[PDB]
RNA sequence: AUAGGUUUGGUCCUAGCCUUUCUAUUAGCUCUUAGUAAGAUUACACAUGCAAGCAUCCCCGUUCCAGUGAGUUCACCCUCUAAAUCA
């Protein structure tokens, strides 16, 4: 299906069953359906912790580099996965979200302390 | 200066290869598997000897001894520590590089811990991940229960040592702790109960001999070889012991007495061999029987 | 039974036993052979037995056969560069003719091995998807990973039906 | 999804989207992070493009490729 | 500097090929001229609204 | 009924009663399914016992209550495996219902996992051609300068308080739509006492 | 394999392109704005809230 | 297909039909629970609601996704070379 414009993107294709998500990292045309035609499969991502308490991520790093070198864009969740792997720098929004959580939890410790102290 | 032979030295390989032996009937024992109608060929005696020769060549490939490796050192290398990510995630992420054309021991497998530390995966995690993504026939992701002490003792009671060894070779890597432990515990049971013939004409005999020689307990194997009229193998075993323990009483004794053939067994029996008395009696019985047949 | 003399020739097993895979230069192969004469028996046997094997391995090469045009049988190969390779096959057996063309115009065993290894890389063991293309369809098949809900029901805490009930 | 021809819903005629409130300190820090992050990624992308282009050239006109071509020609002759 | 993983993979290739060096791999960011987001774009390549009047 | 062998199921197969009933033939030798036609249905009945009531023609396992399908009753399990090929007979072969065939299959696998039942264990090749552990992937990577000094990998991970002039620009641009300014974040993640 | 020509598809295409050049709206019409409702009367689209000031 | 029934007073040959196996819809009768998958007969007509916005204006997007199976060798390979991504 020849689309008007568009570009290749490395993104997460949702698989699995209800309440059991499983993602396949695929390089697909921007305009293709999420779970439809793809150019190449570049890994996988199980978001459910396994028996060993691990979230398994496979990254075909040789082919990911090839496609980034051919002009493939990246989805935000895919950029964040490569950040956690150490292949790219940590995405700024993970740093900021971590800081937002720190501030939230710091504010939570005040009310908790006041209750135990005042009462 | 003077390097002690390694397991893979051509000299050691020749000795251990001959000590193993080649029983074509045992190497090619009929397997209990899905069967097909056999094929038939009308062959001359010359052609029959050529096919038997080709079977000997194929059997020698099947018996190629696995290399004995030293226990791998635990991997504990931290690539980075991003403390900002501490407390954001509750579970660790295991990232496996699945680039096809990379040797499995040259693949980068790293773990992002909940604390934020990006560390290289442990040997155990590395092996588990390679099975998840490059599944090998006969290997399981979760360690089979057969390898528990209780389950391994039933297998020994049934004289299924070779089966325990084939299971271990499929599940565990040659330099893993579990691999070395199981083979060492199998070798010990063979020694205690004198089941050395179970591993003859198999690729696991050399490893068993290597374990015995380097731990100085070649007494049981020597007795069995003599009782079975395998002096050539018994003499070669004593010779090999001397090469791996050159600064030893028996090695010096043979040097002092220039012992050869049966003499080497006597020199070793008295000086170093723990069961010196039993060896002499066993060797005595054989030499007497041999003298009769000569007449 | 199967019709015709030597019915083995009309079996996929026999057609795949040809060892002559022409180099990409070869475009046309003209087989001139004589129907009678003892000196042309090999060419007649080569046409009877081996042309099916050659064509099966080289589907895009044109094989054209001409009967009783010349006093002696010969092969001529037309290469893409424009070179013409004349192979005289008179007095040779069908086995000799077959081995001769493998040497001069057949891909060696190394070249063929390499092509087969390149095909191996097309299928990646780690990739998940339909059975036609991949070994496993879902990660749930891998032991240790959360099984499929169809087989092993998930805990109520992990199911969206009751996730939003506990919260509200 | 709707097409350009499909008419707009009556409920959305009066809907006005209001931008989110901006935190000055967080806004500036985040802006710089995007500038640095994207500069690092652009350099990485450039490196990956060069590798791809080099590999293609090496396959087309590499010394080893040309050597093989010459060997094949010699063997044919 | 290269990110954690990429750095480890470039150092391993060096050792595998045999090159013994202790220099740190680093990305040359001098070529990348990061312009501000509010820099005037090329109006020549910009489109135009279509004729449909309301 | 209550069989006395549930605790030691292997005993029944060595008792006199068993030898009188079965002898040396497998327990299923005499069973014949009742079905229409010459070709039987490709599945056996689901279960021979429904709500503690046995059907008319109970299968070889369900017709004798003293036969306990247990991973330890190796002699009973062996009867349901091919001696020459080692494959578990499909249920139509012996006539066991689907319920008992599933229990037999699981028990046979459990016995094989415990080493009680012999099966062909093949000799496999090594996974890797080379066993060297010298590559950086498995060895120790030289620590990066930032890791040695304890600094963040990239300087822009850490929060740097913006200059006051820049904060005034943003306060002019977003007049009337401003949040409370946020200072530097906590140095580490707090925790609920 | 001989595709049946579609003449009306080409006629309308040329007519459309032409009309787009002769009836093209001017910048006066396109970029007009009602300063009370702050909407472009050409399209009746509201401007973003951040541009109103 | 491991086959079976059926021509005749009977036998053999040939032959069609049908039986036994496995799936999908619909009908009758009947029906406890949980998980998962799947789910108008009709390219016939459709009440009502919703399905495309975003954004300091310009642009961009609404040409996608989603739907259907009416029509029907426009789908594949090669050659060549637009548009598009690689700031
Ligand atoms: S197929 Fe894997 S979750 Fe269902
Ligand atoms: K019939
Ligand atoms: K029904
Ligand atoms: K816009
Ligand atoms: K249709
Ligand atoms: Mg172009
Ligand atoms: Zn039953």
């Amino acid at each position: 299906k020849a689309y008007r414009g568009g570009h290749l993107t490395i993104r997460l294709a949702l698989g699995g069953c209800t309440n059991r998500p499983f993602y396949r990292i695929v390089a697909a045309h921007n305009k293709c359906p999420r779970d439809g035609r793809f150019v190449e499969q570049l890994g996988s991502y199980d978001p459910l912790p396994n028996s060993h308490g691990e979230k398994l991520v496979a990254l075909n790093l040789d082919r990911i580099r090839h496609w980034i070198g051919c002009g493939a864009h990246l989805s935000k969740p895919m950029e964040k996965l490569l950040g956690l792997a150490g292949f790219f720098p940590l995405h700024p929004m993970m740093i900021t979200n971590a800081e937002r959580l720190r501030r939230k939890r710091a504010r939570e410790v005040l009310l908790a302390s006041q209750k135990t102290d005042a009462e | 200066e003077t390097k002690k032979p390694t397991f893979m030295d051509e000299e050691v390989q020749s000795i251990l290869t001959k000590m193993t032996g080649l029983n074509l009937q045992k190497t090619f024992k009929p397997a209990i598997q899905e069967l097909k109608p056999p094929t038939y060929k009308l062959m001359t005696q010359a052609q029959l000897e050529e096919a038997t020769r080709q079977a000997v060549e194929a059997a020698k490939v099947r018996l190629k001894m696995p290399p004995v490796l030293e226990e791998r050192v635990p991997i504990n290398d931290v690539l980075a520590e991003d403390k900002i990510l501490e407390g954001t995630e509750t579970t660790k992420y295991v990232f496996t590089d699945i680039s096809y054309s990379i040797p499995h021991r040259e693949r980068f497998i790293v773990v992002r811990e909940p604390s934020g530390t990006l560390r290289k995966a442990s040997w155990e995690e590395r092996d588990r991940m390679i099975q998840v993504y490059f599944p090998k026939e006969g290997r399981k992701i979760l360690t089979p229960i057969i390898f528990k002490e209780e389950n391994l003792r039933t297998m020994y009671s049934q004289d299924r040592h070779v089966d325990v060894l084939n299971l271990c070779f499929a599940q565990f890597e040659p330099d893993s702790t579990e691999y070395i432990k199981v083979h060492h515990k199998t070798y010990e049971d063979i020694d205690k109960r004198g089941k050395y013939d179970l591993l003859r004409s198999t690729r696991y005999f050399g490893g068993m001999v290597w374990y015995f020689v380097n731990n100085k307990k070649i007494d049981g194997l020597l007795i069995d070889q003599i009782q079975r009229d395998l002096i050539d193998d018994a003499t070669n075993l004593v010779q090999l012991y001397h090469v791996l323990h050159p600064d030893g009483q028996s090695a010096q004794g043979a040097k002092d007495q220039a012992a050869e053939g049966i003499n080497l067994i006597k020199v070793f029996a008295k000086t170093e061999a723990q069961k010196g008395a039993y060896i002499e009696l066993t060797l005595q019985t054989y030499q007497e029987a041999l003298s009769r047949h000569s007449a | 039974p199967m019709k015709g003399r030597f019915p083995i020739r009309r079996t996929l097993q026999y057609l795949s036993q040809g060892n002559v895979v022409f180099k990409d230069s070869v475009k046309v192969m003209t087989v001139n052979y004589n129907t009678h004469g003892e000196l042309g028996e090999g060419a007649r046997k080569f046409v009877f037995f081996n042309i099916p094997q050659i064509q099966y391995k080289n589907p895009w090469v044109q094989i054209m056969m001409f009967k009783n045009m010349t006093p002696s049988p010969f092969l001529r190969f037309y290469l893409d560069s424009g070179e013409q390779v004349l192979v005289d096959v008179e007095t040779k057996s069908n086995k000799e003719i077959m081995e001769h063309i493998r040497k001069i115009l057949g891909k060696n065993e190394e070249t063929l091995r390499e092509e087969e290894e390149e095909k191996k890389q097309l299928s990646h063991p780690a990739n998940f998807g339909p059975r036609k293309y991949c070994l496993r369809e879902c990660i749930c098949e891998v032991e240790g990973q959360v099984p499929c809900p169809s087989l092993v029901p998930l805990p109520k805490e992990m199911r969206g039906k009751y996730k939003a009930a506990l919260k509200a | 999804r709707k097409t350009r021809h499909d008419p707009l819903a009556k409920s959305k005629i009066e809907r006005v989207n209001m931008p989110p409130a901006v935190d000055p300190a967080e806004f500036f820090v985040l802006m710089e992070r995007y500038q640095h992050y994207r500069q690092t990624v652009r350099a990485l992308r450039m490196e990956f493009v060069s590798e791809v282009q080099r590999k293609v050239h090496e396959a087309r006109a590499g010394v080893l490729a040309e050597r093989k071509a010459l060997k094949d020609a010699a063997e044919h002759r | 500097p290269y990110p954690p993983l990429l750095r480890a993979m470039i150092i391993a290739e060096r050792q595998k090929n045999g090159d013994t060096s202790t220099e740190e791999p680093m990305l040359n960011v001098q070529r990348i001229r990061m312009e501000p987001w509010d820099y005037p774009a090329k109006q020549e390549d910009k489109g135009r609204a279509k004729g449909t009047p309301v | 009924p209550i069989s006395p062998y549930k605790d030691e199921p292997w005993k029944y197969l060595e008792s006199e009663e068993y030898q009188e009933r079965y002898g040396s033939r497998p327990v299923w030798a005499d069973y014949r399914r009742n079905h229409k036609g010459g070709v039987p249905p490709q599945r056996t009945r689901k279960t021979c016992i429904r709500r503690n009531k046995v059907v008319g023609n109970p299968c070889p396992i369900c017709r004798d209550h003293k036969l306990h399908v247990d991973f330890r009753n190796v002699k009973l399990l062996e009867q349901f495996v091919c001696a020459h090929t080692g494959i578990i007979f499909y249920a139509p072969y012996t006539g066991v219902c689907v319920k008992q065939h599933k229990r037999l299959t699981q028990a046979i696998q459990k016995a094989r996992d415990h080493g009680l039942l012999i099966y062909h264990i093949p000799q496999v090749e090594p996974r890797d051609l080379d066993f060297s552990t010298s590559h950086g992937a498995v060895s120790a990577t030289p620590p990066a300068p930032t890791l040695v000094s304890g600094d963040p990998w990239y300087p822009w991970y850490n929060w740097k308080q913006p200059p006051e002039r820049e904060l005034s620009r943003l306060r002019r641009l977003y007049q009337g739509h401003l949040q409370e300014e946020s200072g530097p974040p906590p140095e580490s993640m707090p925790k609920m006492p | 394999k001989k595709v049946r020509p579609r003449l009306i598809a080409e006629l309308a295409r040329r007519v459309r392109a032409l009309r787009e050049q002769l009836n093209r709206p001017r910048d006066s019409q396109l970029y007009a704005v009602d300063y009370e409702t702050l909407t472009r009367p050409f399209s009746g689209r509201r401007l973003p809230v951040r541009a109103w000031a």
